[PDB]
């Protein structure tokens, strides 16, 4: 299925993804992506930070799902 | 000489900032700068902290002399500027920074930070774990902070020879139009990098 991931700058990337894949599966496709390493992001769905053990399924993340990315900077 | 940068982490910072004398203020990510989004950020909020790609007498300002140290000067702006209306703890690092510095310039006061040992020492029990030596020796992200100082829109970077004004705000319009800034002044000269990060500061 298709989820989109949504960054601050307002950039909609589109995934393709399966409702087994782990939030580290996901996070590894936007680093495919987008080159931002795993240990950086953070995804937001609903309002709660998903964590990186559990699926999309766990979240009941659907098709056409849309998250969002922070990114923990070193400044 | 070689400071871990800071990371863009609210609970870290506001671990930093008791730490330092101030407990009375938070941190929290923004996701976006649309109205949407915007929205959700609990109000009032005090400031903008904003990681990049890299006539004020009223205004409290520090220039930056240690390469890594701009996610530590973005607190000082930040708590050096609130210091009315969210007072420091008594004889803590920064009651006591901002005491000694008061009278002092800019430039004097940036060069009071590269002597302060407690600060320093504070700075790295926050920075959060680097992997190798380019985490600490090859930083390309600038750490800056958005403060409302007289009902107008301050922006504050140690690397500069002053504050910016950018604009009014009233209200709690703050936000928004930090927002707009941001969106315009950098995001939109920034084509293809998605390295930015923003936080709001809000009352704990
Ligand atoms: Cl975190």
């Amino acid at each position: 299925m298709q989820i989109f991931v949504k960054t601050l700058t307002g950039k909609t990337i589109t995934l393709e993804v399966e409702p087994s894949d782990t939030i580290e599966n996901v996070k590894a496709k936007i680093q495919d992506k987008e080159g931002i390493p795993p240990d950086q992001q953070r995804l937001i769905f609903a309002g709660k930070q998903l964590e990186d053990g559990r699926t999309l399924s766990d979240y009941n993340i659907q098709k056409e799902s849309t998250l969002h990315l922070v990114l923990r900077l070193r400044g | 000489d070689i400071w871990t940068p800071l990371e863009s982490n609210p609970d870290s910072l506001y671990l930093y900032s008791c730490k330092l004398g101030q407990s009375k203020l938070k941190f929290v990510d923004i996701y976006g700068f649309n109205n949407d989004l915007l929205d959700m950020i609990p109000q009032p909020v005090q400031a903008v902290i904003f990681l990049y790609p890299v006539n004020f007498d009223n205004v409290w300002f520090i220039k930056q002399y240690i390469p890594n140290s701009c996610g530590t000067i973005a607190l000082l702006h930040l708590y050096g500027n609130l210091r009315n209306k969210f007072e420091l703890d008594k004889d803590s690092v920064l009651d006591d920074f901002f005491n000694k510095v008061n009278e002092m310039s800019a430039e004097k006061r940036g060069q009071e930070l590269k002597n302060n040992k407690s600060i320093e020492n504070l700075h790295h029990e926050f920075c959060g774990q680097v992997e190798n030596r380019d985490d600490i020796l090859d930083v390309d992200t600038h750490f800056i902070v958005f403060v409302q100082i007289e009902g107008k829109i301050i922006e504050l970077d140690g690397r500069k020879d002053h504050p910016t004004v950018h604009c009014f705000t009233n209200g709690d319009n703050f936000l928004y139009d930090t927002g707009k800034i941001i969106q315009d002044k950098f995001i939109e000269k920034c084509k293809d990098d998605l390295r930015f990060s923003a936080l709001a500061v809000i009352p704990n």
